[PDB]
C-alpha cells in the first residue's frame, strides 16, 4: 500500500490503566496511560481534567525537543478528549520510544490514542498521525523511513481527527511551499481513513 | 608494594588477624545532644545526632508508630589527596545515608519516640581505608553520648582477601589493588548482621573465611569501643557524685 | 589452527573480513531464471557438447571447453569464461571489496573469497546442465593446429559435464566412444600436445618445483598427466589471443603482464654446479637454456634434471601485471611469448575482469568510464594487485611450513634420506621430496671453496647433487616461529 | 499520586500463606517467574519481561577524550530509569532513594566486577577511545527489578556491536554498519543478580518476590553471581538481622538459578542470529 | 550537558583574549562628575510597577511582582533575583551564574529591607527581578535605584528612597577617588567601592567594597563622595516617579 505493515497490541502491561504498543514498519512506540487519579491544588483547574503527557526516548536524557513534542501531544488530546466530565484529577500519558525509524510522531499519537482507548478514557472522537516527506522532486512519500527523512527537504507531520478529518496538529521539518502542504494534506487524509480501517479492525478482534 | 610479605606481614606492619589502634572520644560538640570522634588510623570520622525532636515542615510524615531516622553522610573534599567537589547530593553519599539509616531503624529501637526526628550526621574528614565502618562507630558513640535507646553496639568493620588469607580492617592500598572487600556491621551480643555490603570477584567458597574475620574483627572493635564507653560513664558518674 | 590462520592473514594483511551487507544488496537477488532481455547482444550455443574439467573437489569453476569437428576437415576449438563483468559492474561497493581482495587466496584447508558463494558456485561457474552466462574465444583449426579465423563473442552456454583430471584421462582413453564428450577431448588432447612440443620448438621452458598439498595422514605430491597440459595450453593461447586484440585495439591503457628476465649473475650458481657434474649450459638466452636442461639428463642421477630446474627457478625475477602506457617492455622471460594477460578466471582475480571489460568494450558489448582509461588509477590498482599476489603467496607457503610442523609434531619421523641444492660456509641447504621439503643445517673452522662451490671437512667433503640423511627436530622454544631443525647423518 | 494502601488482611493471609510455604500464583519458594527475553531490530535493545516486570536497555556507543588517570582503557555510563508507566509513584525526582541505590548497585555488579573489557575498546590512547552507555527502562513494575535489570543490561551488551574503525599512527577512520560488519564486545562472563526477600526477621525467605510481597517484606539480599561461582556483589537492605548460614544458603542457591538464566540468555542469543541469518528482525526466549 | 536549553558547544572562548593591543585608557576628567541620567518608571505593562535607569552604557531594568501569599514573624519578605543579560560584558556568561548574582543579590535586599516597611505588608513576598541589560560601569547601584523606583511605582509603602553612587581609585601615583566611572576606569583600577543610603533621613541602608589597596581616610573620603553623588541624584529620580503618576492620572 501507500503506506507500510502495521500494527498494534493492547492491554500489555498490568499497572497501568491501559497500553497500547503500536508498531508501524520497524518503529514502535509503547503507551501507557493513568487515568482520572489524583492532582495536587497547584496543576489542577476547575471544570476540566489536567492531561499531563511525558515522553522519553531510550537514549540520553529527554531535553527540548520531546518537551515540545510533548505539548503537541497534550494539547491534541485535550481537543479530542472530555474533560470537563472528570474536574480536578489527572490524566497522565507516557511514551516511551522502542524503536526510532521515522514516522515517530505518527506512530507516537496512535498509540496515546489506543491507550486512551483501552483505559477507557471518553474522548470525543479518535485522532490519528500520519508523516509525509518531500524529497527535492515533489515526490512526496508517506510514512517515511529516516533514509527517506535524510534524503528529503520537508517532512510534515499531520495530526488528523476522524469525525471530519480536519487538521489537529502539524509539525514540520524543512522548507517546503504551499500546493506542496496542500496535496500532501489530503494524502494524509487517505492515510488516515486506513488507520481507522485498522483501529476499527483490531477492535473488532479484541472484543472477540 | 605488596600486600602480604611471604613471612605474613603488611605494609603497615600488621598481620592479617589483627588491626589499627581506634582512638576515640565522646563529647566533642556540645551545643548538641550527641557527639563522637573516632580516628580508626589515619582515618578520622564524626558523628552528630541531634535527639529526638519535633518535625517542623510536618509535610505529613511524622510517623505515629514509631520514630524517623534522618541520616545524613558527607565525604570532605580535601579527605581524599584528589580534590572532590558536590560531597552532598551525589549517588554515593546517598547511598551511604540509606545504609547507615537502615542499620539504626534497626538498632535504634524506635517504637519509644513516636512522631519524632533523630538526626544523625556523618562527616568524614580523613579518609585511608574503612570509611563507612569508622562511621558506622562514631554515629553509634553519638548515640550512647545522646542517652537515645539502642540494642546494642552495631559494631562495624571491613575484610578482605589476599593470597588465599583473608585481612582485617583494610586500609587505602588494598582497597585500591581492586581485591574483594567485605564491609558489614553486626550486633555482637546476639551474633546478627545488620548491614552487609560487599564489592569484587571471587570465589563462593572463599566466603566464609572473610566473613567470620570480619566478624570477629567486630568483637575486637566491640572490646576498645566498650573500654571507651565505660571510662566515659565512670568519669562522668564520679564528677556527679 | 583457528588462531594461527588469523594471525598470519593479520600479519600479511589479507583481508579476511566477511561480505557486508551493503556488497550482498548489489548482487541479484536469487531467483535467476536466464533473462532472454540481456541475452539480447549474445548468442545461443546451447545446442554444443560442453566438458569443463575440474580438479578433485572444487566449486568456482569457470572455464569450459569444446572441439567441433566442421565440415571443411578443420576443427572449431573454444575456451568459455564465466562473464562475471555484468554481474560486477563499476562504481559500486561490490567492485571495491574485491579490488582490495585482489585475489582468492586458498590455503590447505579453506579459501578466502572475492565473490560471494553465491556469485561464485551458484551464479557465474558454470554448473552442469544450468544455462549460465559466459564470455567465449572460438578459433578454427587444422590437425597442425594454426589458426585459421576466430572470434571473440558473449553468449550462454550450458556445460554438460564438471570432470576431474582422472576421470578425464578415463573417459579419454578407456577405449569407450561416443558422439557427446570422448571424441570431443581425444580430438582436443591432439591439438594440446601438438601446440606444446610447437612451443617447446619455440623455445619456451618448463620447469618443476617441490609443491605439497596436504588432506591429514600422510601428505601427497602432486602429479602430472596429460588433462593438465591440455587445459594450460589452451588457457594460454587464449590469454595471448586476448592479449593481442585489446592492444591492437588498445595501445594506451590496458593490463598485461611481463617476466622480466634475470641478469645473467645469477645463472652463475647453476653453470658451476653442472660444471663441477660436467654438464655443459648455456645461459646467454631462453633457448640455449630450456634446450640444454632436455640434455643436462645423466644416468647415474635420473633424479638429476628436476634439481637443475628447482635451481633455475630460484633465478627467475618476478612477473607483474602492468599497464601498456608507462612501460614499454611487453615480453615474457618465461613462455618465451613477448604478450601475455590474464583471462579466464575473474573468480579468482580481478585484472581477469578488467580485461574482460576492456575486451568487450572492443567487441562494443559495453560502455565505456573515466577510470578504465586514467592510465595512472590503473596503474595503482595493478600496484595493489601485485603487492596482493605477493600477500598470498606469502601466506599459502606460511601455512604449509605451520602444516608440517604440526604433521611432524604429531610423527616423529628421524633419518629420511635427502639430496642437496647449495653448498655455503656456514650452513648446507638441502632438499626432501618424500615430504617435498627443503631446510638449512647450521655447522657452527671449516674449508670454504668457491671457486668450486663445496665444502671440505678434515674427513669428508661436500658437493651439490650429493646424498645425506636427517634428522628432524622441531624446536619450539619460542612459541613464536616453532621452527624445524635438520640435524646430519650418512 | 500514590500507591493505593495495603490492607491488614492482605497483609496476614500473605504472612500465613508464607508460614505454610504457599506462594499466590501456585509456585515454590526457590523459583523464578517465566521470564522472556525478547530482540528488537537494531543491534543493543532488549526486552526481558519477567512475569509482569518489562525492562527495556539499549546500548549505544560514542568516542571521546578518556580521563587522565585511564587513557588507555575506555568508559562505561550505566542508567536505569523509572519510567511514570512503571507504577504511579514514580513521578520525577521523588523516588529518589530506589534510583540511587538500584544504579549503585548495577554500577558495583557490572563495572568493578571487570565483566567487559575496557582495554579491548581502545583506539587512540590518550586522545580518543569508546564510551559504551547502557540506558535501561522500567516499564512495568511487578516485583523484582534488579534480575531484570541485569539481566536486561547483560544480553544487551551481549547482543551488542560497534561501527569497526581501521587505525594507522593517529590517521582513525570510522566506518558504516553497511560498508563493513560492526564488531562485537568483549565480555569475560556475565554476571546477573538474585533476590532474596525475608519475612518474619529472618525465618523465611522467598526468591523473585512480587510486588505485595516486597510491601510486606523487611528484608532484601541482592547477591550476585556467574556460572563460575564467583561472588561479584552481595548486599542487604531493609534494616533486617540475618545470619551466616542464611548467605551461605542463599548464594548455594544462586549458583544453580544463575547457571539457569545463563543457559536461557544464551539460547536466546543463538536463536536471534540464527533467525537473522535466514531472514528476520527478531529472536525470542522463554524459561 | 543542560537538557533544559539548546545543545551548543562544550567550551567556547572569546576573541579578545587572542586580541594583541594595548587598550585605549580614559586619561583625565572632573573627578567629581556624574553621568547623564535617564530614570522612567511605569515602561512594563504586565507588571504592578516597573522601572528603568540608564546612565551611559549601563541599562537596567527591575520589575516588583507584588504582594503573593507565602509582630515579628507576621513580618512581609522581599526576594530579590539580580540578572544579568548573557548579552552584557565583554565575555558571555550562562544564564544561570552562581559567584556573583546571588552576591549582589544579598546586597540589593540588605539595601532594600531598610527602606521597606514590611509590617504593613504581613505574611506577603515581594518578588523583585532586576535585569542588567548592558554593564558600562557603576551597576549594583543602578540595580538598587531601579529597585527603589519599581517599589515606589507599584505602591509599596516606604520611610526613604534608596540612591546608590559606584566609586574606583585611580591607580595613578597620586590616586584619587573616581565618581561614577566606567567599565574601563573599573576594570583598569585599584579599589572600588559601591554606596547607597536614604537622603531624607540621611542613612546608609547598604554599602560595599574591596581594594588592590587602601586606607582608613581614604575610605572615609570616598563614602563621604559617593553620599554627596547621591544626594546630587535624588531629584532626577524625584521627577521620574511624580512624572508617571502624573501620567496614570492622565490615563484615568
Ligand atoms: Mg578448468
Amino acid at each position: 500500500c501507500s503506506l507500510r505493515h502495521f500494527a498494534c497490541e493492547q492491554n500489555l502491561l498490568s499497572r497501568p490503566d491501559g497500553s497500547a504498543s503500536f508498531l508501524q514498519g520497524d518503529t514502535s512506540v509503547l503507551a501507557g496511560v493513568y487515568g482520572p487519579a489524583e492532582v495536587k491544588v497547584s496543576k489542577e483547574i476547575f471544570n476540566k481534567a489536567t492531561l499531563e503527557v511525558i515522553l522519553r526516548p531510550k537514549i540520553g536524557l529527554p531535553g527540548v525537543a520531546e518537551k515540545s513534542r510533548e505539548r503537541l501531544i497534550r494539547n491534541t488530546c485535550e481537543a479530542v478528549v472530555l474533560g470537563t466530565l472528570h474536574p480536578r484529577t489527572s490524566i497522565t500519558v507516557v511514551l516511551q520510544v522502542v524503536s526510532d525509524a521515522g514516522s515517530l510522531l505518527a506512530c507516537c499519537l496512535n498509540a496515546a490514542c489506543m491507550a486512551l482507548v483501552d483505559a477507557g478514557v471518553p474522548m470525543r472522537a479518535l485522532f490519528c498521525g500520519v508523516a509525509c516527506a518531500l524529497d527535492s522532486d515533489g515526490t512526496l512519500v508517506l510514512d517515511p523511513t529516516s533514509k527517506q527523512e535524510k534524503e528529503a527537504r520537508a517532512v510534515l507531520t499531520f495530526a488528523l481527527d476522524s469525525v471530519e478529518r480536519k487538521l489537529l496538529m502539524s509539525s514540520t521539518k524543512g522548507l517546503y511551499s504551499d500546493t506542496e502542504l496542500q496535496q500532501c494534506l489530503a494524502a494524509a487524509q487517505a492515510a488516515s481513513q486506513h488507520v481507522f480501517r485498522f483501529y476499527r479492525e483490531s477492535l473488532q478482534r479484541r472484543y472477540s | 608494594l605488596e600486600l602480604l610479605s611471604d613471612q605474613g606481614y603488611r605494609v603497615d606492619g600488621r598481620r592479617a588477624g589483627e588491626l589499627r589502634k581506634i582512638q576515640a572520644r565522646m563529647g566533642v560538640f556540645a551545643q548538641a545532644d550527641g557527639s563522637a570522634y573516632i580516628e580508626q588510623g589515619n582515618t578520622k570520622a564524626l558523628a552528630v545526632v541531634y535527639g529526638p525532636h519535633e518535625i517542623r515542615g510536618s509535610r505529613a510524615r511524622a510517623l505515629p508508630d514509631r520514630a524517623l531516622v534522618n541520616c545524613q553522610y558527607s565525604s570532605a573534599t580535601f579527605s581524599t589527596g584528589e580534590r572532590k567537589r558536590r560531597p552532598h547530593g551525589d549517588r554515593k553519599s546517598c547511598e551511604m545515608g540509606l545504609q547507615l539509616r537502615q542499620t539504626f531503624e534497626a538498632a535504634i529501637l524506635t517504637q519509644l519516640h513516636p512522631r519524632s526526628q533523630i538526626d544523625i550526621y556523618v562527616q568524614v574528614l580523613q579518609a585511608d581505608g574503612g570509611t563507612y565502618a569508622a562511621c558506622v562507630n562514631a554515629a553509634t558513640l553519638a548515640v550512647l553520648d545522646a542517652g537515645i535507646p539502642m540494642r546494642d553496639f552495631v559494631c562495624a568493620c571491613s575484610a578482605g582477601f589476599v593470597d588465599g588469607t583473608a585481612l582485617a580492617d583494610l586500609s587505602h592500598v588494598e582497597e585500591a589493588a581492586g581485591g574483594p572487600q567485605l564491609a558489614l556491621a553486626l550486633l555482637p551480643a546476639s551474633g546478627q548482621i545488620a548491614l552487609l555490603e560487599m564489592d569484587a570477584r571471587l570465589h563462593e567458597d572463599h566466603l566464609e573465611r572473610v566473613l567470620e574475620a570480619a566478624a570477629q574483627a567486630a568483637r575486637d572493635v566491640h572490646t576498645l569501643l566498650d573500654r571507651v564507653v565505660r571510662q566515659h560513664v565512670r568519669e562522668a558518674s564520679i564528677l556527679l557524685g | 589452527k583457528e588462531t594461527e590462520t588469523e594471525v598470519l592473514l593479520l600479519e600479511h594483511d589479507v583481508p579476511h573480513q566477511p561480505f557486508s551487507q551493503a556488497v550482498l544488496s548489489f548482487l541479484p537477488k536469487m531467483p535467476w531464471s536466464i533473462t532472454e532481455k540481456d541475452m539480447k547482444n549474445r548468442e545461443d550455443l546451447r545446442h554444443l557438447c560442453i566438458c569443463s574439467v575440474d580438479p578433485p573437489g572444487c566449486t568456482d569453476i569457470n572455464d569450459a571447453l569444446h572441439c567441433r569437428e566442421l565440415e571443411n576437415g578443420n576443427l572449431e576449438v573454444g575456451v568459455h569464461i564465466a562473464d562475471v563483468s555484468h554481474f560486477i559492474r563499476p562504481g559500486n561497493a561490490l567492485d571495491q571489496e574485491s579490488a582490495r581482495r585482489g585475489t582468492t587466496v586458498y590455503l590447505c584447508e579453506k579459501r578466502i573469497d572475492m565473490v560471494p558463494e553465491l556469485l561464485s558456485s551458484n551464479l557465474c561457474s558454470l554448473k552442469c546442465d544450468v544455462d549460465r552466462l559466459a564470455f567465449s574465444c572460438i578459433w578454427e583449426m587444422n590437425h597442425n593446429a594454426e589458426i585459421l579465423k576466430t572470434k571473440f563473442t558473449k553468449s550462454v552456454i550450458n556445460s554438460k559435464a564438471s570432470l576431474t583430471y582422472a576421470e578425464a584421462q578415463l573417459r579419454i582413453d578407456s577405449a569407450n566412444m561416443n558422439d557427446d564428450i570422448t571424441t570431443s577431448l581425444r580430438g582436443l588432447n591432439k591439438l594440446a600436445k601438438i601446440l606444446k612440443k610447437r612451443r617447446i620448438e619455440k623455445g619456451a621452458l618448463t620447469l618443476s618445483s617441490p609443491e605439497v598439498r596436504f588432506h591429514p595422514i600422510d601428505l601427497q605430491t602432486k602429479e602430472l598427466r596429460e588433462t593438465n597440459s591440455m587445459v594450460e595450453e589452451f588457457m594460454l593461447l587464449a590469454n595471448i589471443s586476448v592479449a593481442k586484440k585489446i592492444h591492437e585495439e588498445f595501445s594506451e591503457h590496458a593490463l598485461l603482464r611481463k617476466h622480466p628476465a634475470p641478469p645473467p649473475s645469477n645463472y652463475e650458481i647453476l653453470v658451476k654446479a653442472a660444471r663441477s657434474r660436467n654438464l655443459e649450459i648455456k645461459t646467454d638466452t631462453a633457448k640455449s637454456l630450456a634446450e640444454s636442461l632436455d640434455q643436462a639428463e645423466s644416468p647415474t642421477f635420473p633424479y638429476l634434471n628436476t634439481l637443475l630446474r628447482i635451481l633455475a627457478t630460484r633465478c627467475m625475477m618476478q612477473a607483474v601485471y602492468f599497464c601498456s602506457g608507462m612501460d614499454n617492455d611487453f615480453h615474457h622471460y618465461g613462455l618465451a611469448s613477448p604478450i601475455y594477460t590474464h583471462f579466464t578466471s575473474p573468480i579468482r582475480r580481478y585484472a581477469d575482469v578488467i580485461v574482460h571489460r576492456l575486451l568487450a568494450v572492443a567487441i562494443g558489448a559495453d560502455c565505456t568510464y573515466p577510470e578504465l582509461t586514467d592510465k595512472h588509477k590503473l596503474a595503482d590498482i595493478c600496484k595493489n594487485l601485485n603487492f596482493r599476489h605477493k600477500m598470498a603467496q606469502y601466506a599459502q607457503r606460511a601455512s604449509v611450513a605451520f602444516h608440517t610442523q604440526l604433521f611432524f609434531k604429531s610423527n616423529g619421523i628421524v633419518s629420511e634420506e635427502a639430496y642437496i641444492l647449495f653448498v655455503r660456509k656456514n650452513a648446507i641447504v638441502v632438499l626432501i621430496p618424500k615430504y617435498g621439503l627443503e631446510g638449512t643445517v647450521f655447522f657452527e673452522q671449516l674449508i670454504y671453496d668457491d671457486e668450486i662451490p663445496s665444502l671440505k671437512i678434515e674427513d669428508t667433503v661436500f658437493h651439490v647433487f650429493d646424498k645425506v640423511k636427517v634428522k628432524i627436530m622441531l624446536d619450539s622454544s619460542n612459541l613464536q616461529h616453532q621452527k624445524i631443525r635438520m640435524s646430519l647423518v650418512e | 499520586m500514590k500507591e493505593t494502601p495495603l490492607s491488614n488482611c492482605e497483609r496476614r493471609f500473605l504472612l500465613r500463606a508464607i508460614e505454610e510455604k504457599k506462594r499466590l500464583d501456585g509456585r515454590q519458594t526457590y523459583d523464578y517467574r517465566n521470564i522472556r527475553i525478547s530482540f528488537g531490530t537494531d543491534y543493543g535493545c532488549c526486552i526481558v519481561e519477567l512475569g509482569k516486570t518489562r525492562v527495556l536497555g539499549q546500548v549505544s556507543c560514542e568516542l571521546v577524550s578518556p580521563k587522565l588517570n585511564r587513557a588507555t582503557e575506555g568508559i562505561l555510563f550505566f542508567n536505569l530509569e523509572l519510567s511514570q508507566m512503571a507504577a504511579p509513584a514514580f513521578e520525577p525526582g521523588r523516588q529518589s532513594d530506589l534510583l540511587v541505590k538500584l544504579n549503585r548497585l548495577m554500577e558495583r555488579c557490572l563495572r568493578n566486577s571487570k565483566c567487559i573489557d575496557t582495554e579491548s575498546l581502545c583506539v587512540v590512547a590518550g586522545e580518543k577511545v569508546w564510551q559504551i552507555r547502557v540506558d535501561l527502562h522500567l516499564l512495568n513494575h511487578d516485583g523484582n527489578i534488579i534480575d531484570a535489570a541485569s539481566i536486561a543490561a547483560i544480553v544487551a551488551l551481549c547482543h551488542f556491536r560497534r561501527p569497526d574503525v581501521s587505525v594507522q599512527g593517529d590517521e582513525v577512520t570510522l566506518y558504516t554498519p553497511e560498508e563493513r560488519d560492526p564488531v562485537p564486545l568483549s565480555i569475560h562472563h556475565m554476571p546477573i543478580c538474585v533476590s532474596f526477600a525475608f519475612f518474619q526477621q529472618g525465618t523465611y525467605l522467598l526468591v523473585d518476590p512480587n510486588e505485595r510481597e516486597e510491601r510486606v517484606m523487611d528484608g532484601l539480599l541482592v547477591i550476585a553471581m556467574n556460572k563460575h561461582r564467583e561472588i561479584c556483589t552481595i548486599q542487604s537492605s531493609g534494616g533486617i538481622m540475618l545470619l551466616k548460614d542464611q548467605v551461605l544458603r542463599c548464594s548455594k542457591i544462586a549458583g544453580v538459578k544463575v547457571a539457569e538464566i545463563t543457559e536461557l540468555i544464551l539460547k536466546a542469543l543463538e536463536n536471534d542470529q540464527k533467525v537473522r541469518k535466514e531472514g528476520g528482525k527478531f529472536g525470542f526466549a522463554e524459561s | 550537558g543542560d537538557h533544559r536549553r539548546i545543545r551548543g558547544p562544550e567550551e567556547s572562548q572569546p576573541p579578545q583574549l587572542y586580541a594583541a593591543d594595548e587598550e585605549e585608557a580614559p586619561g583625565t576628567r572632573d573627578p567629581t562628575r556624574l553621568r547623564p541620567v535617564y530614570a522612567r518608571a511605569g515602561l512594563l505593562s504586565q507588571a504592578k510597577g516597573s522601572a528603568y535607569l540608564e546612565a551611559g552604557g549601563t541599562k537596567v531594568l527591575c520589575a516588583v511582582s507584588g504582594p503573593r501569599q507565602a509582630p515579628a514573624a507576621l513580618r512581609g519578605r522581599l526576594l530579590c533575583d539580580f540578572r544579568r543579560a548573557p548579552f552584557a560584558g565583554r565575555r558571555r556568561r550562562a544564564p544561570p551564574g552562581g559567584c556573583e548574582e546571588r552576591e549582589l543579590a544579598l546586597a540589593l535586599q540588605e539595601a532594600l529591607e531598610p527602606a521597606v516597611r514590611l509590617g504593613r505588608y504581613p505574611r506577603a513576598q515581594l518578588e523583585v527581578s532586576a535585569l542588567l541589560l548592558e554593564d558600562g560601569g557603576s551597576a549594583l547601584a543602578a540595580a538598587l535605584t531601579a529597585a527603589a523606583l519599581a517599589l515606589a511605582d507599584a505602591g509599596v509603602e516606604m520611610y526613604d528612597l534608596v540612591v546608590g553612587c559606584g566609586l574606583s581609585l585611580a591607580p595613578g601615583p597620586a590616586p584619587t577617588w573616581l565618581l561614577d566611572p566606567t567599565r574601563l576606569e573599573e576594570e583598569r583600577a585599584a579599589a572600588g567601592l559601591t554606596v547607597a543610603l536614604m537622603p531624607v533621613l540621611n542613612q546608609v541602608a547598604g554599602l560595599l567594597g574591596s581594594g588592590e589597596g587602601g586606607l582608613t581616610e581614604s575610605w572615609a573620603e570616598a563614602v563621604r563622595l559617593g553620599l554627596e553623588g547621591c544626594q546630587r541624584l535624588y531629584p532626577v529620580l524625584q521627577q521620574s516617579l511624580v512624572r508617571a503618576a502624573r501620567r496614570r492620572g492622565a490615563a484615568a
